[PDB]
């Protein structure tokens, strides 16, 4: 296998990576704690793309009813290490 | 949509804890703890007790336990051709009749 | 699998979820990337020509064909992620997942190997025997007369509180004990 | 001894659909009024290393110029040899 | 000149020249062509175009 | 317009494609209510007994016990001879035992017919 | 041959002499020893039989059967150890009265020269099983598999004595030597028809065959552990036996009489290996599949030739330790899961991996495996119903087919999966029960390296 | 038992000059062995014994009368 | 070198009546031949899996 | 393949069929009837113990080419001209089989040409 162990720094920095390569929100202005639907202004179906975006980049691939309530990179990067048993 | 305030305190608060289980679940240095106690080489020992040995055994019992009893080991007669010699007679088989060759 | 289901599925939950599945055997279909990404592009122009609409009605009558397309062209082979409950390597680690009491059963010369382990093992075991005498009586008072309606847990609200029902989902074994 | 090495992940801002055939789709989504948001996210699939690819024709003769190469120099030392 | 070679080139040479079933010859034709087709299918499929995995 | 799927009884008919969670009417909303609420307090019953400390045993299951008691124990006291019940009993009970006996009688039959007129060519059938 | 009968007499002075805590350990170990002595019974000779007295004598049917039989008992004995911990002296002293008096009546069975005692004692077999069956059994039914045990045997058997009775009468002896000497075609009339029914319905019932089973999986489902292996192991083989005794003298009517029990039991074995199946109970799996094993036991003897006698004799050792063994295990499990039934507890192999070493083993061995003695019954009766018919090779596939699916069916549910979450109290197999099956598995493999000692007087 | 080779994380992979120059070696020697064997033995492909036409056989040989002999 | 077969029946198993089962080998130029290629591949097999199954 | 194709689209009795062929005397074509000629005995093929069907006309090239793999065993590749000289053989034995196909199928044609001659003589 030679997986590297994963680390909650390492899980922020991949979901920072591919958000702020999604255009329709500016680098600048997003924080690890940002909204998706108040303080980005994005849609229903782009909170969608965005999940699958992430479920493509990681490998793994989340359950509805636990990716239609998902609002926050801090909180993906939580539910992330939740699956994946990262310590630190 | 998303989360209700209920439901992040308990994800938080069950986060953590597992968070700490996980974090207990790590081995010191001293904690793996064993008991001792007791009562071209490699290849060179490897093809004694494992391929000679066998070969001992085996070739007695063939030789002298096996070939004991009648029909155990029936070979198949080696093909004779014209012009080979017999070890046991001595007699030359006749050659061909010298068919007509051209290409 | 975390997040207790509701009894039913809104108009917006469907839509998500045949837009999602629409997406992914788009993909399937679409081996490359530059493909897919326009494709997708498409398909999303086609899905949000009717967000606007506001009888409900027509919108129930919509999400019908949709679903009948998807069905007519949902690529009978569709991609599923390894650890999904499709993949290849689903249940693959199922057999390897030994369950936390079976240390109870433990000989005690293998318990004097790792004496950490037991120890910080008893003070958890402690923490959870005090921890569920509060939390059956939170549950107990917190609950509506009836019973419960939906399976949702409550958090803890006092201080040393512990949220009620945590050991079995504090201590899951591991995504990959070996 | 594992892979514990800090690796440290690249700046955002090289990764441009210039140079990919991105653009193509780009330019026919504009056509009818669109643009793709995700554009960006999968040029490293054509930015690095993977920016040059090999045809199937071309693959099946991978070693062609070597194996050529020593073919005529043993037919070559045979012919010579042979005729003695 | 390969190792499938010394087998199959002999296989059909027999197969043709046998007082045998015709669809099995037809069959048997049609089976070594797609099976030149499925190895195709993987090559390209897995080692020619842009890369695909994770990141 | 696309073909349609047509549902059979080892293909059944998928969620999305059914008509009845598409024809909603607020009895139908309490009836989910009702189920989720029952189901909900099962688990809260399982959730309760199963993360117990003091329990250190098999939590019983009504469901499988009744399963179970259904399945082998209740057969007879709520059986009826019935048309359809004997006439499948006589057929499935009956039937394949005259059927083989038939089957073996004849060609038994025909073999010893054959050993009589001599012509089977028995040679070498000396293990029977 | 008293020096069998007579240390097994000797065991219940034993037994009832004994310290309050020491009565296990010297039943087991004088067992073992009477098992030994019982080895020396195996040598027989390509002649006769070994006449000991005018009473008893011993061939090569009988030594096999009363080796199996003497060897049992110390399994008996560890299998009992269990679940009678909680009981008071006396009772425990009853019960190993029960299993000494089953195990004696077996041995002056298996012998007995001259038909009327062995019909006593075969019938005398009948009480301490009953005993052990409707008093040491934990569900409410073991009354109703009681009656319906007593029952089924001797309604079969009482006509059986009357047909002894009248054989004695007209040829004027019922030694079996005599019999076997002196004997003469049965001429084909209604009442020479009756005659064979009557002396062929009193075995058929206990082997059981197809359409007369009912009994069987009750009896087996609500006897303890001890009556289970008892029954599987030794007390069907009886039916077996007495038929293979019994068929000397009524040929050449069987020649034709033996169509519908053949017909019975070679519909009976797809019946039955189907039922197995979908079954939602471990013992009632493995009665059923002891049923089919028997109905192709009952085609082979029916058959009556050579390798039909062979592959008969082989297929009841074999299948006798199988059962016993599967019985075993069924019951170490049902001890820590107390629930009896298969799709309760899941996944086992992952927290219990010699037992699940032990259920792959006689799993293989029940799905017929070669070069295990099973197959060598098996192969032998499919030879020998072939030479009787090409059309049973039908039948006989299909049921090896069925016969490999429920055995591997029945080691995944148990063995393979995740296991169940409520629980936790299957704590790691003790030293007793992988002695147990370990002694149960061994003498199979052994005994598939000398199968002459147990093909019959036909080899 | 080999080396170290890190993750790129959307980067080319490290590659070793020995897997590159004993692939590039073994194609090479692949193709080496069919032209030499091409060279070698050109008839195991193109045949070595040419096919007979049987219309061009004369009718002396196939014992044909001309119609009228019998 | 020769073109040897040979047939070897060291053991002798059972005999049932005019039939002798015994265990009988068979080393013809099938056995001889696929002896050499199946271990071939199963120790290359195995050396593969030495890497493959390491955790 | 031609030859199938033009039996199962044209006429049948045509040409002939593999299975019933030889259908004319041999003696049909020319009297002098050369006969084949075998240089290898029966005794000296039976202890070389070909096979069955390598037993043919070509017997004695097989028996030089086993001979001479036999003796040159390390050198596999040592002798070659008797394995092109049995090909040879071989390549000849097909050849003459070939000429009987083809002979058999004149002599079938020159019947029907002389069955139809005589029919229409005696209509006309
Ligand atoms: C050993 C290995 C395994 C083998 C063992 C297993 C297999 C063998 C044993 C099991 C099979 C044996 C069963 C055969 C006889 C049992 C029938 C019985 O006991 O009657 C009880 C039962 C008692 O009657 P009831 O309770 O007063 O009336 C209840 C019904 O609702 C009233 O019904 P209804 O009045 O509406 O209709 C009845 C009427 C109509 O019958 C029909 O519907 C179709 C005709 C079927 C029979 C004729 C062909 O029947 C007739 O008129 C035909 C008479 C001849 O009778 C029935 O219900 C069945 C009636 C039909 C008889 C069919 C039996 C024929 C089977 C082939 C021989
Ligand atoms: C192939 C021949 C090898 C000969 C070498 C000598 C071997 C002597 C073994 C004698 C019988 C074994 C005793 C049974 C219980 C095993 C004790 C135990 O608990 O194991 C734990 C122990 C320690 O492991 P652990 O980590 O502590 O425990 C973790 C769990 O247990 C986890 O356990 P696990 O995952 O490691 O699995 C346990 C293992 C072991 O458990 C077993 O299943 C063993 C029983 C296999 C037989 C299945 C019944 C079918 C009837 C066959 C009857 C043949 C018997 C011949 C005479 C036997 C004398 C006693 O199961 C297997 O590996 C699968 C076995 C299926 C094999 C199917 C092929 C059978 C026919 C092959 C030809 C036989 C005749 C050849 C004739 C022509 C050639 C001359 O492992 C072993 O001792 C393994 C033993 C080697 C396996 C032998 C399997 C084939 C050999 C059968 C008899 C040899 C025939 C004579 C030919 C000589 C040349
Ligand atoms: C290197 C050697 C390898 C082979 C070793 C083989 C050892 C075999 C031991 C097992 C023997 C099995 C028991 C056999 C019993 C049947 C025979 C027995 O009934 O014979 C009796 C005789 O039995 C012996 O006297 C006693 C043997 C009993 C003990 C056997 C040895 C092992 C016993 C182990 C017991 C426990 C040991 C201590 C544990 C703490 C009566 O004989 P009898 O009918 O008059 O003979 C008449 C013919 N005569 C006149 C020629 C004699
Ligand atoms: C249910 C679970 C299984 C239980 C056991 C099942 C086995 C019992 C079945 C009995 C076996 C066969 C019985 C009679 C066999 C003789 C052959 C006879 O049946 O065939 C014809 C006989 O014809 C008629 O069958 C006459 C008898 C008819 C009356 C018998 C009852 C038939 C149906 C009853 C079935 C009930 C079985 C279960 C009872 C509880 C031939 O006619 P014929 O050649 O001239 O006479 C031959 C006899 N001779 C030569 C001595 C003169
Ligand atoms: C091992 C350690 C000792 C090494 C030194 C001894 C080397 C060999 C010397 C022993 C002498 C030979 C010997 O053992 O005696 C022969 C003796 C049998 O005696 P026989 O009289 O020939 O036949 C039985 C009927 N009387 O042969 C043997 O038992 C040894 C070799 C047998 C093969 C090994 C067993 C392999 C097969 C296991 C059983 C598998 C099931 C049956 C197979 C089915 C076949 C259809
Ligand atoms: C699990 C339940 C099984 C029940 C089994 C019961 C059926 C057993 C078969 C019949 C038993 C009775 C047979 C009688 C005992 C044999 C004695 C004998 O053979 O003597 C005959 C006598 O034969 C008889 O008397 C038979 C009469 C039968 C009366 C009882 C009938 C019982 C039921 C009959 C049908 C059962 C058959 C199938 C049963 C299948 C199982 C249910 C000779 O008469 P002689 O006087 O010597 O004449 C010579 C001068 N000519
Ligand atoms: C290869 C497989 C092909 C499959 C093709 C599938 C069929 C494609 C065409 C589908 C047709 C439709 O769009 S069916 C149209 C269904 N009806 C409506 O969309 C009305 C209002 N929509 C909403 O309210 C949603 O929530 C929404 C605004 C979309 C998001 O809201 P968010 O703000 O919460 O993201």
């Amino acid at each position: 296998s030679d997986a590297p162990p994963l680390t909650l720094e390492a899980i922020k920095d991949r979901v920072l990576y591919v958000l702020k390569l999604y255009d329709k929100i500016d680098p600048e202005k997003l924080s690890v704690n940002s909204h998706f639907m108040k303080d980005l202004g994005l849609d229903s179906l782009d909170q969608v793309e965005i999940i699958m975006a992430m479920e493509d980049e990681f490998g793994f691939e989340i359950p509805d009813i636990d990716a239609e309530k998902l609002m926050c990179p801090q909180e993906i990067v939580d539910y992330i290490a939740d699956k994946k048993d990262v310590y630190e | 949509s998303g989360y209700t305030p209920d439901e992040k305190l308990r994800l938080q608060q069950l986060r953590e804890l597992r968070r700490r289980w996980l974090k207990d679940q790590e081995l010191s240095p001293r904690e793996p703890v064993l008991p001792p106690r007791r009562v071209t080489y490699r290849h060179s020992i490897f093809a004694v007790t494992h391929v000679l040995i066998p070969v001992w055994i085996i070739h007695y019992y063939l030789k002298y336990h096996v070939t004991a009893k009648p029909y155990t080991v029936v070979e198949r007669k080696p093909r004779i051709f014209p012009g080979d010699t017999i070890l046991e007679t001595g007699e030359v088989i006749p050659l061909m009749k010298e068919f007509p060759d051209q290409h | 699998a975390f997040s207790a289901p509701a009894a039913y599925l809104t108009h917006q939950q469907k839509v998500l979820r045949l837009y999602k599945r629409a997406l992914r055997h788009l993909e399937s279909w679409c081996v490359h990337r530059d493909k897919y990404r326009y494709f997708a592009c498409l398909m999303r122009a086609r899905f949000d020509e009717h967000k606007n609409e506001k009888d409900m009605v027509k919108a129930t009558q919509l999400l019908r064909q949709a679903e009948e397309e998807f069905w007519y062209g949902q690529h009978p082979q569709p991609y599923i992620f390894p650890e999904s409950p499709g993949g290849t390597s689903y249940e693959r680690y199922e057999c390897y997942k030994v369950p936390e009491w079976c240390l109870d059963d433990w000989h005690p010369s293998e318990k004097a190997m790792y004496p950490d382990y037991f120890a910080k093992r008893e003070q958890w075991k402690r923490l959870r025997r005090e921890s569920w005498e509060r939390e059956v009586k939170q549950l107990q008072e917190e609950t509506p007369p009836g019973g419960p309606r939906t399976e949702a847990l409550p958090p803890a609200r006092k201080e040393g509180d512990l949220p009620p029902l945590w050991w079995h989902i504090v201590t899951r074994p591991r995504e990959r004990p070996m | 001894e594992h892979g514990h090495s800090k690796m440290e992940l690249p700046d955002y801002k090289q990764w441009k659909i210039e140079g990919t055939p991105l653009e193509t789709v780009q330019e026919k989504l504009a056509a009818r009024g669109l643009r793709d948001p995700w554009g960006r996210n999968e040029a490293w699939r054509y930015s690095g290393g993977f920016a040059n690819n090999v045809s199937f024709v071309g693959a099946l003769l991978k070693g062609f110029k070597w194996g050529f190469a020593a073919f005529v120099v043993a037919v070559g030392a045979e012919y010579y040899l042979e005729s003695q | 000149y390969l190792t499938g070679f010394y087998s199959k080139d002999l296989i059909i040479e027999a197969v043709n020249m046998s007082y045998t079933n015709a669809w099995a010859l037809l069959m048997t034709l049609i089976a070594t062509s797609l099976t030149a087709a499925y190895s195709t299918r993987i090559i390209f499929f897995a080692f020619l175009g842009k890369p695909r995995f994770p990141p | 317009s696309f073909p349609k799927y047509k549902p059979s009884r080892l293909a059944t008919l998928p969620a999305t494609l059914d008509p009845a969670e598409y024809d909603i009417s607020p009895e139908t909303r309490k009836a989910q209510a009702e189920r989720l609420a029952i189901r909900s307090r099962l688990k809260r019953e399982y959730l309760l007994q199963y993360n117990d400390p003091n329990r250190l045993g098999v939590i019983e299951d009504p469901a499988l016990i009744r399963w179970t008691y259904a399945r082998s124990a209740n057969i007879y006291p709520n059986f009826r001879p019935t048309p359809k019940t004997s006439l499948l009993g006589a057929l499935f009970g009956i039937g394949p035992l005259f059927f083989w006996y038939y089957v073996f009688k004849t060609d038994r039959d025909k073999k010893e017919k054959l050993i009589q007129e001599g012509k089977l060519d028995q040679t070498f059938n000396i293990s029977y | 041959m008293l020096k069998i009968i007579i240390p097994t007499t000797m065991l219940l002075p034993m037994t009832w002499m004994s310290k309050h805590n020491m009565i296990w350990i010297n039943a087991t170990v004088h067992s073992l020893l009477i098992s030994l002595i019982s080895l020396s019974l195996l040598n027989q000779l390509g002649e006769n039989s070994l006449n000991f007295s005018l009473t008893f004598f011993s061939d090569s049917l009988s030594a096999p059967l009363l080796v199996l039989t003497t060897w049992l008992l110390p399994l008996m004995l560890m299998a009992s150890q269990s679940h009678l911990s909680k009981e008071t002296t006396t009772r425990k002293k009853l019960y190993i009265t029960m299993l000494i008096l089953l195990q004696l009546f077996l041995i002056m069975t298996f012998t007995a020269t001259e038909l009327i005692l062995f019909y006593i004692l075969f019938e005398a077999t009948l009480v301490p099983t009953l005993i052990i069956i409707t008093r040491w059994g934990n569900q409410t039914e073991r009354l109703n598999a009681g009656l319906y045990f007593l029952f089924y045997t001797l309604a079969g058997s009482l006509p059986l004595l009357v047909a002894l009775v009248y054989i004695q009468n007209t040829t004027g002896s019922l030694n079996f030597l005599i019999i076997h000497y002196w004997s003469h075609p049965l001429s084909n009339s209604w009442s020479n028809i009756f005659m064979w029914l009557a002396c062929i319905m009193a075995f058929m019932v206990k082997m059981p065959l197809y359409g007369l089973h009912l009994w069987l999986p009750k009896a087996h489902v609500e006897a303890p552990i001890a009556g289970s292996m008892v029954l599987a192991a030794v007390l069907l083989k009886l039916g077996g036996y007495g038929m293979m005794r019994i068929t000397t003298i009524l040929n050449p009517l069987t020649n034709y009489m033996a169509y519908p029990f053949l017909m019975l039991s070679m519909w009976g074995m797809i019946m039955t290996s189907s039922i197995c199946l979908r079954q939602t109970d471990l013992k009632s799996l493995i009665a059923y599949s002891s049923v089919s094993h028997m109905a192709l036991v009952i085609v082979a003897i029916m058959i009556q030739t050579p390798w039909s006698f062979m592959g008969a004799t082989a297929l009841m050792i074999a299948h006798g330790l199988t059962s016993s063994m599967l019985f075993c295990l069924a019951n170490t499990n049902y001890e820590r899961v107390h629930s009896r039934t298969m799709i309760l507890a899941r996944g086992l192999q992952t927290l219990l991996p010699l037992m699940a070493t032990w259920w792959l083993v006689a799993s293989l061995t029940n799905l017929a495996l070669p070069p295990s003695i099973n197959l060598i019954g098996e192969l032998f009766i499919i030879t020998a119903s072939f030479s009787w018919s090409n059309i049973t090779i039908i039948l006989m596939g299909m049921n090896m087919m069925i016969t490999a699916l429920y055995s591997l069916y029945m080691l995944i549910t148990t063995q393979r999966g995740k296991y169940t979450h409520h629980i936790n109290n299957i704590k790691p197999s003790f030293t007793r029960e992988n002695a147990l099956m370990a002694l149960h598995i061994l003498p199979l493999l052994l005994l598939t390296l000398n199968p002459k000692m147990i093909l019959g007087p036909l080899y | 038992g080999g080396v170290h080779i890190e993750p790129r994380y959307r980067q080319f992979p490290q590659l070793t000059r020995s897997q590159l120059i004993q692939a590039e070696f073994f194609s090479a020697t692949m193709w080496f062995w069919i032209l030499w064997r091409f060279w070698h033995d050109s008839d195991a492909v193109l045949g070595h014994f040419p096919y007979p036409d049987p219309s061009q056989w004369t009718d002396e040989e196939l014992g044909i009368l001309p119609d009228d002999e019998d | 070198h020769t073109g040897q077969e040979m047939i070897i029946s060291n053991w002798h198993w059972m005999t049932l009546q005019t039939v002798e089962l015994s265990l009988s080998f068979k080393m013809d130029y099938f056995s001889v031949m696929f002896i050499p290629v199946a271990l071939f591949v199963t120790w290359s097999i195995m050396e593969f899996s030495m890497w493959y199954m390491h955790s | 393949g031609a030859h199938l194709a033009r039996r199962y689209l044209g006429d049948a009795s045509k040409e002939p069929d593999p299975l019933r062929m030889p259908t004319f005397p041999p003696d049909y074509g020319f009297p002098e009837r050369k006969e084949r000629e075998m240089v290898a005995t029966q005794q000296e093929m039976n202890d070389a113990q070909l096979m069955l069907q390598q037993r043919d006309y070509c017997a004695h090239y097989l028996i030089q080419l086993l001979k001479c793999k036999r003796d040159s065993f390390p050198n596999f590749l040592a002798c070659k001209h008797e394995q092109h000289d049995w090909d040879y053989c071989e390549h000849l034995d097909y050849v003459k089989r070939m000429k009987e196909f083809e002979r058999e199928r004149r002599l079938l044609q020159r019947k029907k040409r002389r069955e139809q001659r005589e029919a229409e003589m005696a209509r006309g």
